Order: C-alpha cells, then structure tokens, then sequence
C-alpha cells in the first residue's frame, strides 16, 4: 500500500495505553505513517499534529467512556482549521456502558465522525476502512 | 517541598493542608475537628480498617466490587443494591477520571449533562464536586464501610474530603496511581502528593481513627511480573507507614497461573511484614487484596463468567482478604447494576464453595515464592542503594535509571524498557530485562522457562508473543498459543 | 443365565442376543456384520474411545454436556448448537427415563405429544424408538464423537441399538445404573444385563472396532463418599474388562473439597489401572471423568455459574480427560440450548484459563489419597473375599450385607445404613458406618474428622448436619452451616 | 390432627429419592403419618395406598420432567376409587425445563390438583398449606 499519514491519539483525561501501542504497530504495520500523539491528548494536541504533519487522517482512541464528551466539536475545530474533509474515525469503548450500538453510532456520526467503531473491534477493520476511504485498497 | 523519606512534621502538613484546602470551594466543608467526632461516630460494621481486621481473624476472603457514577442519589441506588443484591461485603466508590486529572470543572459539566441526559455521561463518581456534604449522604445510606477507588497522581483534596465524608480506606500510591494513570507527572511530584494523602491517614490514627489504605497492585493490568509489581506494593507500604499509617492492605493483580499467582500474593504479604518489620515499623496490620484479571476480557457473558470465577478459586486458595469483583460486561462498558450484582454473586458464591480451603504448600510453590523473593529483593536492594538509604529517593532514581520498569505505563518518567511475557505455563516472565538489576542466575531462570514455550509453539520467544498474551484471555484462553 | 466373572462364550452371547433383539421392532435394524462395516468408517475425529486418546496425550480436559429431546430433527438441531455454538469436545445424547424403565409405549406417547406441543414432553431422547436408522441420523449431522448417557438396569437393547447406530461410547455399569435409578431390580440382574452391554463391546473391539465404555461415578450425586464411590468404578472396571472391553473412563463425582476431590479423582485412576493388570489385563486404556456438582444448585444463574466454574478448575487441576457440564437451569429443568451452551461456553473458558496447570503434590494430597485408597481397599478387599475370588459374586453379597452401600439409593437392594456428612473443611466423610468394613483408624480419622466440624459449629455431629449438607450449595455455600 | 394420614411419593418412571427422604422426615416432624410408596410408583400406587390407609391426602412429587404425562388423570381414578375429595397436592420440576410458573400452576390445577408446587418449594409450605386445608392449623 501506498504511504499515507494519520495521527493517532486517546482523548481526553484517558490514561488507556496498551491499545494505542497496538494500533500504532498494526498501522505502521500496513504501510501507513502513524503520528502517535499518545495518552491524555485534548483536540487541540490531534488537530495541532495533522497540520504540522499533513495528515491524511485522524484517528482518536477513547476507551475511558467520556469519549461522548470529550468527543463533541472536533470536526468543527477541524474544519476552522484548515482541515476540511480530514477523515475522523472513532473507535474504542466511546459511551458509557453497554449500549445499543446503532443509536451510538449515529449519535457520532451527527457529531461528524466519518467512521465509529464498536468495543473490539480489530485494527485490521480500521486498516481496511482507511485503505478504502484513501481509494488504495 | 523537598522529598525525603520522614514524616512530615504537624507544622509542614498544616502548611500544605491549607493550601490544598482552596483547590476547589467545596475544601471549605472540610474542618478536622468536626470531621474527627463524625468518624469516630460510626459503627465498627462501617469502619474499612476494623472490618479487614475481623475478615483477617476469621480466615475468611471479603468481596468488593468497583463502582460509581455521576449524579449522588443514583449512586446511593446503586451502592444499596450492591449491598443488597449483590451481596457484597465491602463497597467502592469509584471516582470519575476527571476528577483523577484535578479537573473538577469538567465533572460540573458532566454531572449537568448526566441529569439532561438521564444516563451517566462520567465513568465515576465525583467526590470533590460533591464534596463532603455528599460524601456523607452516601456513607449514611449504606451499612458497609465505604473506600475511595480511583488513580489520581494529586489526591490531596479528594483524600481530604472523603476521609471527613466518612469514607474509612483510600486506595492508591505514589508510583501506582501515577504510572498506570498519567504521562506527564513526575515520580518525585507524585510521591510527595501521596505524602501528604498517608500522612492525613496518619494524623487521623494519631487522634484514635483507623483508616485503611491500599496501593494500587496491579498497575498497568497487562502482564506486569509478580516481582515489579511486589516491589512497588512493599515499597508503598513503606513510605505510608512512614508517615503514620497503621492499616494497610496490599495488592496483586491475577496472572492467571494459580502457583504463581498464590506464589505472588504469599511472598507480597510476607515481604510487606519483614519490610515493615525491619525498618521499624512494629504496629502496622497488613492484608492482602486479589484483583481478578484486570486485562482484557472476552466479550462473551459465560465466559467472562469463566474467567470472574477461576480468579476468585485463585484468591480463595490464596486466602486474599479480599477479592474485587469483575463483572460480565468488563470488554464493553461500566456495568449496569445488575451485571455488578451478577458477578458479586458468582463470586461470592465460589467462595463460600470453598470455606477455608487452602493451597497446600509444595516443592512447585516453595520454588515459585523463592524466585519471587529474590527477584523483589534485587529491585528493593538497588532502589535502597540508589536513595542512599531513602527509599522515596531511591524511587525516583529507580525510575530514572529504569531499575523499576511498569510494563506499557503511559507515563514519561517510565523507562519502557522491561518487557514481559508468558512461559509455558502461562506464568508470566521477563522476556526483556532492561535495567531491571537481576543476577545473571534470576535472568537464566526466566530464560530457561520461556525456552519452553519457544520449543512447544514451534516459534522464538518474541514481542509478537506478547502480543498474542494481551489478546489471548478476551479470545477464550490464558496464553497466546498460535492460530 | 448364571453370575460369574467370566467372559461369556460367543454362543451364550449370540443366545442372549436373539432374545434381546425382540424387545422392540426396531431390534430389527441391528445387522452387527453391516454394523461393523459402518463404524469402521467412521472418522477418528467422531470416535470416543480414539479421540480419548488423543486428549490423554494431549494433557488436556475435554468438556461434554447433556442433552436430549423426544423428537429427532430437534436432538439433532440442539448436538449442532451445542457443537457449534458451545464448543463441545464431546456430544452426549441423553436417553428420556421411559426408555430407560424399558416403557417404548410411553416413548412413542411422549414423541406424539411432543410433535403436537411443540416442545418436547420427553426428558431425553427415545433412542430404542428411533432405532438404528435415527441414531445413524443423528451421527451423521454432527462432527464429533457420541455417547449414550442414560441410567438404565436392562441396557441391552439400547447398547445394541447405539452402537449400531454409531454412538461409540456407552455408559453405566451394573451398580451404578441399577442403584440410583432403579427401586426392585437385583444387584444380581443388572450386573447380568451389564455383562451383555459390556460383552457386546467385547464382541466389537474383537473385530477392531473401539468403544468407549463409562461407569457412572456420582452415583446418587449426594454426598458419596470418594472411597465408596472409587471402589463401584473400579468394580464396574474390573467386570467389564472381563467381557473385553478395552477403552474404560472412569468417573467421579465432585463432592467440593479440592484436596479431597483431586485426591479422589487420582485414587480413582490409579487404583483402576492397578487392580486391572494385577487381575491380568493388560490391555486396558483408562481415562478420567469429572462431574461437575451434581447434587442441588442454587437457582441464581450467577451463582450456578460459581458451582460450574469452581467445578471444573477442581477437574482442570485433577488433570481430568473428561469434565461434564452442568447448566444455569440445573436447579429449575432441562436446559434450553443456550443455557447449556453458556455452560460449555463457561466451562472450556476455565479450562483454557489453566492450561497444563495441575495441583502439584502436597503432604495434605498425599495424606487424603492414602485414606481413600485404603477405605476402597478394606471395601474391594471385603468384595473379593465374600465372592470367594469372584468379584461379581462377592457385589451381589456385598449389597446383601452391607459392605457396599450408596447413600439416598432407591433400590431396595441397597442397606441405606451407611451415612455420610461433611467434615469442617467440607470433606465427605463417613458418619455411620453401617456394615462398612473399616478397621479402627479409618473409622478413627472420620471422627476426628467430623469431631473439628462439631467443636466449630457448636452442636454434636448429626443426621441434621447431613440436612444441612444436602441443601446447602442450592442456599449459597459448600458446608451447612447453622443458620 | 388426630394422626392425619398422606400417601408420599414419586410418580413414573422417576426415580429421585432425596426429596422424598426429606419430604417424608418432615411431614413426620410434622406431625403427619406418611405413608411413604416411594419411588418409580404408578398412579395406582397412590390410589391403593390411599385406600387402606383412609389417607386425608396425596403428595405426589414429580421431579424429573415427565410429570406432565405422568400426573394427568389421577383426579378422575381417585373419583372412580371412591376418593372424592381427597386432597392432591403436586410438586417437585414437575415439567420439562423452565416455564413461566403461572402457566404450570393452570395447567395442573386443570387436571384436578388442588395445589401445586414450583422447584425449591420447602416442604414447611406443604406443611402450612396442608394444615390448613385440612383445618387443623
Ligand atoms: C487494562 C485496563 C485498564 C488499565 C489500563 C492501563 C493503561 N494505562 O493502559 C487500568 C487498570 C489502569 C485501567 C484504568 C481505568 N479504566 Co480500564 N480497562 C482496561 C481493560 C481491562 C483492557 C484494556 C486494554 O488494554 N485492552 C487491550 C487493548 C489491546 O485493547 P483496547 O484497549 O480495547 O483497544 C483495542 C480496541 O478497542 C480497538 N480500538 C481502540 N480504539 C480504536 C480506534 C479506532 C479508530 C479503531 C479502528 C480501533 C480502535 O483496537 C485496539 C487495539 O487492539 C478494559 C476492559 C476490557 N476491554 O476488557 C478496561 C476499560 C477500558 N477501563 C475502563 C475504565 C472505566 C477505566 C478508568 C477510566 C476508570 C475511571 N472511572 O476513571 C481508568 C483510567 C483512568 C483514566 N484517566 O482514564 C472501562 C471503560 C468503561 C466504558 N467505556 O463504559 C473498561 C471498558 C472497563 C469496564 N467495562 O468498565 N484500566
Ligand atoms: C440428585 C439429582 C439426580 C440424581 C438422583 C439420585 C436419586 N435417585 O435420588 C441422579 C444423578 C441419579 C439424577 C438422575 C436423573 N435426573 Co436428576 N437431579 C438431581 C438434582 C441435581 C438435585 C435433586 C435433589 O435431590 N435435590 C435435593 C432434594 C432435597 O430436593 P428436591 O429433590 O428438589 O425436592 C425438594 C423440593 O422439590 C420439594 N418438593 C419436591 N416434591 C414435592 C412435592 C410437594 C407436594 C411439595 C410441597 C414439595 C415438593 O421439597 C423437596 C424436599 O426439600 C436436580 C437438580 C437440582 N435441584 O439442582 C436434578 C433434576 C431433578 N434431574 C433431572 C433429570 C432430567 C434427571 C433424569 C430423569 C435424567 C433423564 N433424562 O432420565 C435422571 C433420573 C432417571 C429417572 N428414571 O427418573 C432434572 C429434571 C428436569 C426437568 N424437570 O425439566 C433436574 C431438575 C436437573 C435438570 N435441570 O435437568 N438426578
Ligand atoms: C479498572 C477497572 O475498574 C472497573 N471500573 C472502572 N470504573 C468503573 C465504574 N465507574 N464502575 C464500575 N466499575 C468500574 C473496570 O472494570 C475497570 O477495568
Ligand atoms: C443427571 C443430570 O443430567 C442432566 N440432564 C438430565 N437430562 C438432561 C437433558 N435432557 N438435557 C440436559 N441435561 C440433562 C441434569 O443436569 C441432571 O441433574
Ligand atoms: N485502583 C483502582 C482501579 C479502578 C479504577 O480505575 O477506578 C481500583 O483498584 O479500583
Ligand atoms: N449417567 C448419566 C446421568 C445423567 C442422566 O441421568 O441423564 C450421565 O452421567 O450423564
């Protein structure tokens, strides 16, 4: 696959780092350039490396559950930014408890995330969404 | 402040309190005078430190479940049904993770946007938002002593306003509610806020009122050895004690090979007492608390029932004082009451099927403590040198040095260096060593152990071994064997 | 016919099997030339006794519930879930009680009314009514081995049907599917109609043919004790032996001291192999059962989820071949597939969660399994010397006399004498001993035993203490405890 | 009262016997003479005992699922026996699985029992109800 950059990062006060370790590999894995702005990262921190590094994509982690908080507005600082149409994904354990997944997805994707991914879910899923969405399947 | 390992004078300690006092408005309901008569107000069945002691004496494991959320009266309601339904014999409460990062204005929002939204929208409880007034509406509503949870590296403020909200344990440390919770706060910054959270603990015992305190032993969750994680309780155990803390339990997290795990809790409650006992502190009540798996879990509902279960047998045969319960939904989200009430009952019930039974010793588990022993001996002796004799000094060259290593801790202050794995039992082991000060014989023996698992998988011990054992439990088994 | 332990001539055999064919029309569909040719070409991965094998080697535990239903397109709807969606290492099929009283009138009543309730009225599957020609469906539509689970006296003709059928696995014995599933049959008739099932095997191995055979170890499932238990197995063992059976699972039934339970499991497996070649066969391949808690559960899924799991880590550690899986409905009915699935799914997830670990031995072990062997010595001692050498003989006059003696047995071949209690670690123990012939120190060490429990409660041991016993795991706890 | 009579036992093919050992023990404690037919016992079992003891009642217990057969009819060969009136209690797992309780209740009520019992009844209950049926509470 053709070389692309996203910046990688869990929002927020959330401390979970083993899965950003592992999305780090598995993307870098697949040929992607991954900007790994780590643990406990506001908007700001996302927003701030995609200039800086042109990103292709923004993947935030949330696996905390005030994701559904953390995650309001960024496609609107985004967009203020410069960054029309980036690519936002969402992924993690992004609400409180157990849900009914349908109703959380849209309650993202009106938020303005392209993609919103289910507890679970396999890097390899992203890999495959992003690899289709940046048309280089 | 400089850091020393002494306790703070009654002058110094009042010269942080008030300031640490102003942090937020609701510091203002702290007085101690007052706070001191409402404690020694409640029933011995609702004091945490008295309640370990009689659990101690009975020889039997008490269980506690993890839980909080946002609004106050609907984390009265659930509490009242832990205790009721659940059965539980202690309770939590489990503060929100803005709350951890000082960030009480965010818990303001979060607790309005959880009343519009009927739901709670903070994965815990907000205690300093709260503050004292609420804290105490929740002690009174329930008839079990009540324990902060969390991973805070600056509790000064919550200590000081659960602690006068009647809540008798705060669990925690310098370097486990730092490491595992935080990237950007030093060792040195975290230790001396902990200072003053043993410390208020102390002079609490000081006027008559026992109070339990619990560092946090599983860390990171994710395949820390028994030894680092040993050394960090022990060492935890230490500085509390210095600065006056009389009851203290420390922690393991669940690895999942029974020997080794009732190997890790023995040898950690063994070395917490010879520690504490050579360095002086004569008056100290220690007991020990199993985490059930704290990584991840398989998203299936019996299986995590598989998994709640075989932990509680290991803390059972370990005789853990107590036992802290996962529940059915720990791969998608914070547990509904009833998923909280079902595995407090599943594991309650495999411990009362198990009334005091005991692993027996053997030859496996006499050679599985003596690692252990020695492994935490060599980290506690260097740390020791390192500090010239200060062990909270030691700590923080430890950490610069990579001496004390926490596997895939967030933290910067953190080497990143060791790195763990299984054996071919599933015992986990050091694969990288790091600067973790090992004797070349201690290092043969995981490299002996791990040569196993590379002769019966058919592949070299790898990273992509460990990564393999950090999906393997949420994929249905103990160790990542190929496919 | 004559009771004797000697294997019956081919003429004897075929002489019984004529008649025995008559019972039931469906006799007619057994062609054992054509029967032979069939289950040779079943596959090694659908045959009990070879895949028993492979799991010995293997060093691991294979899960198998129960199951059954009257209808056919139903039994084989819910083996598939069970196989697919439960992760079954084995499928039984559990036979409906009519059948099992030999009332093929009552089977085909109850698979009329089933058909038109839409449910099954049947407590199993009427195997004798579906005939070769159904067992061979439900063979053919699943992927792993089968066995007939059951508890039938005069198995005759079900044993030919099966194994014609394909079913490569047979359970039960003489003692153990007479006695705690029949009130008026003679030890001496059910030993006889177990000599054809296990002659019939015999006759199958003697053509290359493998079939597993499974005494039923739990007996009553009501506070057995291990001695008692372990010496119906190795009788029911030694008297199919003779016949020629040469793939044998013995079984136990989890009584909930780990130690004790582990103890009784190895006793079990050591002294059948012993016993066999010292009575000269030498060609014998032994395999382990564990039942997970087969006396009351508690109607609290969460809390039957406790029994289950603890269970089979007991059986995981016992390095069992086999475990049976109980059901969240266990206290309430015949499970649904997907409570039975939740079992299996809990079940294998302790098993993969303790992968290779085993109890190491101990100086408590090794202490308990030399009671047991020597109780279960003093009973087969007793046997043989009654039978004047033959085994089956000395059975019928050990019944008669007391020396073998299951406890709440319906059959009134049996004394009823013997009663059983739990010591204070929750250890069966022997509270009368009836005409159970123990010396002194084995009847010394149980009240030592069982004295600990008294000093403990506060009340003198009692017929009330074993009350408290057989209700006490269904009320949330192992020993029964006052109040 | 006056040394009332029950006939106990289980019906069918059924052959579980620990609840009748205790069912029995505590109707005796009770007070009761139990006549206790045992296990794996036809309705004429229950019907003949009834008869020669001038029994005040019959327990049937029903444990392993069959019941539902087993049990329909006894009401009419108690009539036909000359035992109108008798009172017949039934309890145990007398159906096959986990049903919704009162659903069973109906059902056998409908085939003549005056009470039926859901699994884990304590026999205490028995013994209350069945003091007063027969009004000696
Ligand atoms: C280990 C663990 C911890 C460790 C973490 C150590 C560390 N610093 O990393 C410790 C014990 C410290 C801990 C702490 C807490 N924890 Co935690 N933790 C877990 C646990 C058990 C497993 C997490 C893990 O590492 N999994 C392994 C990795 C590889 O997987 P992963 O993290 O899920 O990530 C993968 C997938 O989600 C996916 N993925 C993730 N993000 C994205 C993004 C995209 C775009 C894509 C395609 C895919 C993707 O791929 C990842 C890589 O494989 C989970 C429960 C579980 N899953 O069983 C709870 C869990 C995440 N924790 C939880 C919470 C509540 C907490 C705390 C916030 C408590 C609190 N109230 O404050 C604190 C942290 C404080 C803070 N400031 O955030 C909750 C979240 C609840 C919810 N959302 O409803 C969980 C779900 C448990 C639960 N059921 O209650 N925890
Ligand atoms: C022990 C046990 C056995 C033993 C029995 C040994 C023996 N001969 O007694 C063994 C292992 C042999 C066994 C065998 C089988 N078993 Co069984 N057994 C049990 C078990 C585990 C506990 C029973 C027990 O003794 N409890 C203790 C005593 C004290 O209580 P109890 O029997 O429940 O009786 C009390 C109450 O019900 C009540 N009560 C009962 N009758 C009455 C009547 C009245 C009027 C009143 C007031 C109260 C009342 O008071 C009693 C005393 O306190 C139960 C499950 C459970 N409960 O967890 C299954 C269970 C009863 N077994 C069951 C079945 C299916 C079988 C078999 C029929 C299998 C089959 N397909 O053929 C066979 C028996 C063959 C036959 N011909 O009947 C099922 C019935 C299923 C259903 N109804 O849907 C159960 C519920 C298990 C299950 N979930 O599948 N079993
Ligand atoms: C660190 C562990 O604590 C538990 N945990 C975290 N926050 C909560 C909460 N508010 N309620 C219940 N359990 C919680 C999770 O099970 C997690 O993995
Ligand atoms: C003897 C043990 O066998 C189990 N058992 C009996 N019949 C069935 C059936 N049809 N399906 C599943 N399990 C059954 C019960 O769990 C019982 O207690
Ligand atoms: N130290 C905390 C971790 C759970 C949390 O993050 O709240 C505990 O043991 O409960
Ligand atoms: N012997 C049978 C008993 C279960 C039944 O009665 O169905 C088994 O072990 O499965």
């Amino acid at each position: 696959m053709e070389k692309k950059t996203i910046v990688l990062g869990v929002i927020g006060s959330d401390c979970h780092a083993v899965g950003n370790k592992i999305l780090d590999h598995a993307f870098t894995n697949a040929g992607f350039n991954v900007v790994n702005i780590g643990v406990l990262s506001p908007q700001e921190n996302f927003i701030k490396a995609a200039i800086e590094t042109k990103a292709d994509a923004i993947l935030v982690s949330s696996l905390y559950g005030q994701g559904e908080i953390d995650c309001k507005g960024l496609r609107q600082k985004c967009d203020e930014a410069g960054l029309e149409g980036i690519l936002l994904y969402v992924g993690g354990n992004i609400v409180v408890g157990k849900q009914h997944w349908p109703d959380v997805e849209k309650r993202f994707k009106d938020m303005g995330y392209d993609r919103v991914y289910a507890p679970g879910t396999p890097p390899e899923v992203g890999i495959a969404d992003l690899k289709k969405d940046l048309n280089i399947e | 402040m400089e850091l020393k390992n002494k306790k703070w004078t009654d002058e110094e300690f009042h010269k942080q309190r008030e300031e640490v006092l102003q942090q937020w408005p609701t510091g203002k309901e702290v007085d101690l005078q007052e706070a001191v008569d409402y404690l020694k107000k409640i029933p011995a069945e609702k004091n945490f430190a008295e309640k370990l002691v009689l659990a101690k004496k009975k020889g039997i494991t008490m269980a506690q479940p993890r839980a909080g959320v946002a609004l106050l009266d609907e984390h009265i309601e659930l509490l009242r049904y832990l205790q009721d339904e659940g059965g539980a014999d202690f309770l939590p409460s489990t503060i929100d993770a803005y709350t951890r990062q000082n960030r009480y204005d965010e818990c303001e929002n979060g607790i309005k946007e959880s009343e519009k939204a009927g739901r709670s929208l903070l994965n815990g409880f907000p205690g300093v938002n709260f503050g004292v007034k609420g804290c105490r509406k929740v002690l009174e509503a329930v008839n079990l002593p009540l324990q902060a949870r969390h991973g805070t590296p600056d509790s000064r403020l919550l200590a000081e306003i659960i602690h006068a909200g009647g809540w008798t344990s705060n669990e925690g440390g310098g370097i486990s509610y730092n490491v595992p919770y935080a990237k950007n706060v030093t060792i040195e910054k975290s230790l001396l806020d902990w200072q003053y959270c043993d410390r208020l603990v102390g002079f609490y015992e000081e006027q008559g009122v026992h109070i339990n305190r619990e560092p946090f032993g599983p860390l990171t969750g994710t395949l820390v050895p028994p030894s680092m994680s040993n050394a960090v309780g022990i060492t935890e155990a230490l500085l509390a004690a210095e600065q006056g803390v009389k009851n203290i339990t420390v922690g393991y997290g669940e690895c999942g090979n029974m020997i080794q795990d009732i190997a890790a809790l023995r040898c950690l409650e063994e070395q917490t007492n010879e520690y504490l006992k050579a360095y002086g502190y004569n008056d100290v009540f220690v007991t020990t608390v199993f985490h059930q798996w704290m990584g991840g879990f398989p998203q299936d509902e019996s299986k995590a029932f598989g998994v709640i279960v075989t932990a509680t047998t290991i803390a059972a045969l370990a005789g853990a004082t107590k036992v802290i319960v996962k529940t059915p939904h720990e791969a998608i989200g914070i547990p509904t009451k009833e998923a909280n009430a079902a595995g407090i009952k599943a594991t309650k019930m495999a411990l009362n099927m198990l009334e005091g039974q005991r692993m027996p010793m053997s030859k496996e588990l006499e050679t599985e403590m003596a690692v252990i022993k020695a492994e935490t001996k060599c980290i506690l002796d260097k740390m020791f040198e390192l500090g010239k004799g200060d062990l909270a000094i030691g700590t923080v060259k430890a950490f610069e040095t990579g001496v004390m290593d926490i596997p895939f801790g967030p933290s910067k202050y953190n080497a990143g260096k060791m790195m763990p794995v299984r054996d071919n039992l599933g015992c986990v082991r050091y694969l990288e060593f790091g600067n973790v000060p090992f004797t070349e014989e201690i290092k043969n023996y995981n490299r002996e152990r791990l040569q196993e698992r590379a002769k019966f998988e058919g592949r070299d011990v790898s990273f992509q071994m460990v990564i393999d054992d950090i999906f393997a439990v949420g994929k249905g088994r103990l160790i990542g064997r190929p496919e």
